[PDB]
């Protein structure tokens, strides 16, 4: 008999639960499990965030889970980061891309197998090196996510410089003011960060001002060319898609893989205590938690279904891979990929705006 | 006059007697004292969700006897999801909480990080201690703390000199001695330290092992580190200065008194200017459904309340407007001695020459 460690997961559907259950089973198979053996413990999302937090306590933490995997539903992963964060149990984000979770100050024990939206800057950057755009205007929504991306890009710029950053109040519908302020500048590469609904707002104003014409470059992210945002998106726009970034299944398989390796690496050390069984009455952090985060946080899984798994200082995926997208004749057309480090331009030619 | 339910959750050993001992407005308070044994998330969420179904509670006054700042956070959560006002009047419930939700209605007694750090500089001026360094963890508020310091230093014709500023990572362990290395780099008489009580016990334990607790080294820390004064961790250096909510002058039943004051007064004001006061949630198990039917129109009022001749008003970030502060000094017998009082924006010290 070996020691049973539990990993837990909060997933979208009972089909995905089954996938998690089977991922662990294969880890058990793949690994030497004489001393420690994994067990899978999962639930699906709850209707509101209080019921969710509690579910964590009753269903997961009650089983002394060393980790909790978290996807989305079919209501964020926050009540899960907190409840679990309360004890310093590591929480692994499977599909959330918001930049809030990159903040160690409120989501301390959080890491994810996907990068935050703001990391798209790394690509826009290799992109400015490639097509020699040295002068850009950056237009971001004045929300956390907006500033996150602005912060991220300015870091890399200190080559090519940023002429002005125009920040706008999210939810606004008539941006003609903001846009005309940008029209006056000599620079014609524009980088946008905004939600779907704010993408839409910019895209329109951008048109009625004749700035989506030829001689303009529009470089954006995934949110800015998804769903509603596409209905009014100007042709010649370049945007990104996080490859596999929405395959819950792909990410369950890989998270479990990394976690099972960390769990084994961990028990190579000593003075490893179990997490607290249950919430009620326990108010001390799990002593071994901060170590276990350290062991995960510097794990490396190289032949992973979602590619090369590896986390930065903030616990965010590194070497994430992006499809480079071009809106051509109103079709999203793949013109290349960012493969973690390099841009690789495929045969399909980029039609800029105007062209 | 109609009756609004006000629950008062007093955690840990407390005298329900004087509490129940200590109001002609436009509406009356139907108070009900409740004790609670535990302070983890499932306990606190559950106790409050239950109480909210049994009765119709429009307010909550929370007091506890611990040093768990996570209680302040658990509450802010609870407060925002259910849209119920909650007052953390004493304890962990009262510790500095930075960046509370937008939707919250959670207010705490005691001074904001920005204010304490102000207080910490007035002291350093009294004794012409102008040379100092900062050390913080990633605890929420740490940014408000450093930034409040800076814009003061920056905008001052006084000869301040911020020598270094260290940010320590407690998310990860210290089996590599990363912290130790950082700390070893400090070389200033004063060291403002922003982090949590449990965080600080560990930091000092390390700071000692680099000769930084001795004389020549003075550490100033905020309320949440002093925490509760009848508890002094063994690794707290003697000579340690700290601000503190005057649990001396201003004790519990007085706090529970104004507790019930603010929630009642604020209710009155809103039945007056609007001929209605928002219905209390019947259940937390139904927050998605009943959301368009709820709001924080009471904040307008929970803030600006005058009572018994005192402005018991709150700020935006949800901390008290002008609380009475004591400045305390950890002495040679490892007990906390009061050594100064903070009133308006005026600081009065007991000593002219600083003690050893
Ligand atoms: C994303 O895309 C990038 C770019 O293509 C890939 O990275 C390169 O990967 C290749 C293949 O692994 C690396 O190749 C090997 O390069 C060696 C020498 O390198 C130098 O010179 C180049 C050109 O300037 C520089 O880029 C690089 O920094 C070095 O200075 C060779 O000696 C290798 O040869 C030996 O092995 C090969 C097989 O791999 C045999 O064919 C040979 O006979 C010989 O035994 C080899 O060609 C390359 O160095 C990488 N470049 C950089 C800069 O990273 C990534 O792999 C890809 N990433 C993902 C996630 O897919
Ligand atoms: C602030 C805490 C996070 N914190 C602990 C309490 C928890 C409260 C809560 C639990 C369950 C439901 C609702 C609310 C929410 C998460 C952590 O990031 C941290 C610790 C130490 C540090 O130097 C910096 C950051
Ligand atoms: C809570 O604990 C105290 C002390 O043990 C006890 O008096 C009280 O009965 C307990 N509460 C419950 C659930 O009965
Ligand atoms: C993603 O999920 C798994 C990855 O292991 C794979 O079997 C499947 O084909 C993929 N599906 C999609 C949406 O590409
Ligand atoms: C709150 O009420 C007071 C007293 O009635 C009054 O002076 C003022 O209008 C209000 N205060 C604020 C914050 O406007
Ligand atoms: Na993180």
């Amino acid at each position: 008999d070996p020691k049973i460690v539990n990993i837990g997961a909060v997933l979208s559907t009972k089909k995905h639960e089954q996938i998690f259950r089977e991922a662990v089973n294969q880890a058990n198979k793949r690994h030497f499990t004489r001393k420690i053996q994994l067990q899978a413990t999962s639930v699906t999302h709850r209707p509101n965030a209080i019921q969710m937090a509690l579910s964590v306590c009753e269903d997961l933490i009650s089983s002394q889970v060393y980790a909790i995997l978290v996807s989305h539903p079919p209501l964020t992963p926050t009540p899960i980061s907190y409840t679990a964060g309360f004890y310093r149990i590591p929480v692994i984000g499977l599909t959330t891309r918001m930049s809030i979770y990159s903040d160690k100050s409120i989501h301390l024990s959080f890491l994810r197998t996907v990068p935050p939206y703001s990391h798209q800057a790394l690509v826009w950057f290799e992109m400015m090196r490639l097509f020699n755009w040295n002068h850009v205007i950056l237009i971001v929504s004045d929300d956390h996510e907006g500033r996150a991306a602005q912060k991220k890009l300015e870091t890399l710029l200190e080559g090519p410089k940023a002429d002005k950053v125009l920040q706008f109040e999210p939810g606004t519908k008539n941006l003609t003011a903001l846009l005309l302020e940008a029209k006056e500048l000599e620079a014609r590469v524009i980088i946008l960060s905004a939600s779907e609904d704010d993408a839409t707002a910019v895209y329109k104003s951008a048109a009625m001002l004749d700035m989506t014409g030829a001689g303009y470059v529009w470089l954006v992210g995934e949110r800015e060319i998804s769903g509603s945002a596409l209905r009014y998106a100007p042709d010649g726009i370049i945007g990104l898609q996080l490859i596999n970034g929405k395959n819950e299944s792909a990410h369950i398989s890989d998270a479990v893989a990394v976690v099972a390796q960390a769990i084994h690496e961990l028990f190579e050390m000593e003075n490893i205590t179990d997490p607290p069984r249950g919430c009620v009455g326990n108010t001390n952090i799990w002593k071994t938690g901060p170590l276990f985060k350290r062991v995960l946080m510097s794990s490396k899984y190289p032949d992973g279904v979602t590619g090369r798994i590896e986390f930065n200082e903030d616990g965010d995926r590194k070497f994430a891979q992006y499809s480079i997208m071009n809106l051509q004749n109103r079709k999203l057309v793949q013109v290349g990929i960012f493969n973690g480090s390099y841009i690789i331009q495929n045969d399909r030619k980029i039609i800029w705006p105007g062209g | 006059p109609p009756s609004i339910g006000i629950a008062v959750i007093l955690v840990g050993t407390s005298d329900e007697v004087a509490i129940k001992d200590a109001h002609h407005l436009s509406v009356v308070p139907r108070v009900e004292l409740v004790a609670m044994n535990e302070t983890d998330p499932k306990s606190i969420i559950t106790r409050i969700c239950d109480l909210m179904s049994d009765r119709k509670i429009q307010g909550v006054v929370f007091a506890d006897d611990t040093d768990q700042e996570a209680i302040a956070q658990i509450l802010d959560f609870i407060s925002a999801q259910t849209l119920t006002p909650i007052l953390g009047i004493h304890g962990g419930s009262s510790m500095i909480m930075a960046d509370k939700d937008e939707s919250s209605m959670f207010f705490q007694f005691g001074p904001s990080i920005e204010q304490q750090a102000s207080v910490m500089l007035n002291i350093m001026e009294e004794y012409d201690w102008y040379i100092f360094s900062i050390v913080t963890t990633y605890f929420p508020g740490y940014q408000d703390f450093v930034n409040k310091i800076r814009s003061t230093i920056e905008n001052s014709f006084v000869g301040w000199e911020l020598e270094e500023v260290l940010l320590l990572d407690m998310s990860l362990d210290d089996g590599d001695s990363k912290i130790q290395n950082q700390l070893k780099k400090l070389q200033s008489p004063i060291i403002l330290l922003y982090c949590t009580k449990e965080e600080a016990t560990y930091i000092f334990e390390v700071a000692n092992s680099v000769g930084l607790t001795g004389y020549g080294y003075t550490w100033i820390v905020p309320s949440l580190v002093a925490g509760d004064t009848d508890t002094v961790p063994s690794e707290f250096p003697t000579g340690l200065i700290s601000v503190s909510y005057d649990e001396w002058d201003y004790g519990l039943p007085a706090r529970v008194r104004d507790g019930i004051a603010i929630i009642t007064t604020a209710a009155s004001d809103m039945l007056s200017e609007h001929s209605f006061i928002p219905e209390p949630k019947s259940s937390c198990y139904n927050t998605h459904e009943k959301r368009i039917y709820q709001s924080n129109m009471l904040n307008r009022y929970l803030i600006n309340v005058t009572f018994e001749g005192r402005d018991l008003s709150f700020s935006e970030d949800g901390y008290q407007m002008h609380p009475k502060l004591v400045i305390i000094l950890l002495n040679k017998e490892r007990k906390w001695e009061r050594v100064g009082k903070w009133k308006d924006k005026s600081l009065q010290m007991k000593y002219y020459v600083w003690p050893r």
